């Protein structure tokens, strides 16, 4: 069908809340050919972000059951590949039609954190060599949306804020490293109070937001 | 650690 | 794989919330040709009735934005019935292939057919025309056989009588459009629950109690 | 309208 309507069936989806649905009509979208717009961005997220995020669940749910004193790991198993699958179709979709497929900073950053949070996913699940892999791939991608983000973007943009957020929980909760963690969340924090004047009507209540996952963060590490 | 928060949500 | 396993799955997938696995768990259960026990049971309609609840909410909001009349918005609604209907349509042949009457006990049999009367019920919301006529006819056929078995097997407390009278009440209001009769349904299941409480020890009392709510709140706001 | 389960 016409990219107008699949966009307009995701619209309906999230409406009715049946994200896996949302998702498939954004991938259709996306494979017309022609790049989002900041709407259509967001869509493309919350679908794939509410699939993923009953299937982390669930894995979490049961990996935990595991651990704690046949059928659970043959299950969790089946969790877990099915969780795969969706995140290497989010980032081969993001590899060969999002990113660096456009031009402004904020598309670019926001592909790329993308990418990070995926691969990211991957890693919560996967086990030595294959992880650690995993674990570089997420970190060269966060990293790079970081670089132009520092470049392109104030310390209050709500893209940049959310991509710090992210690569702060990939540090505590992947890299094993909570040291750096913490100190990129405080740091990405302070920045981003003492600019908060003046940041405009336009993304307040999302960068307000973000700072204050940032702070439940800290407190929750320390 | 009860998981840490991430955004989007 | 072994029945046992399967109901260990269920167990699990209700656990992390995934309801279609569950559901799928329980149809093989079923499949195995043994009895469910009361335990197997419910989990068996918590497995669908969270999977069809959704595709329903889904297709209410759908509905509601098409505005039952006045593109897109058309297609989708549709895709969203298909499955419903295929949801509800898996259920009502595990329930006439095997479930109902290859069963002993009252209890089992008036849930069976209770179950067999909600999933009409819900292939009824979608359902127009002749369609919905002939629909809410079997509905209540099923509904009724198990009314007639509860009336003759259990008491007036029995949490599954409840139930089922609750949703066959619902059943007037909601899609048979006979309100008075929805209402009287109600207040005599009620009422008779009431003069044979002072002696249903908490043995079963807070079921009954629960359900014993449910039809108020539907008798308070049918009025 | 309630109806059980819910
Ligand atoms: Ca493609």
């Amino acid at each position: 069908m016409e990219r107008a309507s699949l966009i307009q069936k995701a619209k309906l989806a999230e409406q009715a809340e049946r994200y896996e649905d949302m998702a498939a009509f954004m991938k259709g979208a996306v494979e017309k050919g022609e790049e989002l717009s900041c709407e259509e961005r967001n869509l493309l997220s919350v679908a794939y972000k509410n699939v993923v995020g009953g299937q982390r669940a669930a894995w979490r749910v049961l990996s935990s059951i595991e651990q704690k004193s046949p059928e659970v790991r043959e299950y969790r198993e089946k969790v877990e590949t099915e969780l795969q699958g969706v995140c290497d179709t989010v980032l081969g979709l993001l590899d060969s039609h999002l990113i660096k497929e456009a031009g402004d900073a904020e598309s670019r950053v926001f592909y790329l954190k993308m990418k990070g949070d995926y691969y990211r996913y991957l890693a919560e699940v996967a086990t030595g060599d294959d992880k650690k892999r995993i674990i570089d791939s997420a970190r060269s991608a966060y990293q790079e949306a970081m670089d132009i983000s520092k470049k392109e973007m104030p310390p209050t943009n709500p893209i940049r804020l959310g991509l710090a957020l992210n690569f702060s929980v990939f540090h505590y909760e992947i890299a094993n490293s909570p040291e750096e963690a913490i100190s990129l969340a405080k740091t990405t924090f302070d920045e981003a109070m003492a600019d908060l004047h003046t940041l405009s009507e336009d993304s307040y209540k999302d960068s307000t937001l973000i700072m204050q996952l940032l702070r439940d963060n800290l407190t929750l590490w320390t | 650690m009860a998981r840490s928060h991430s955004y989007p949500a």
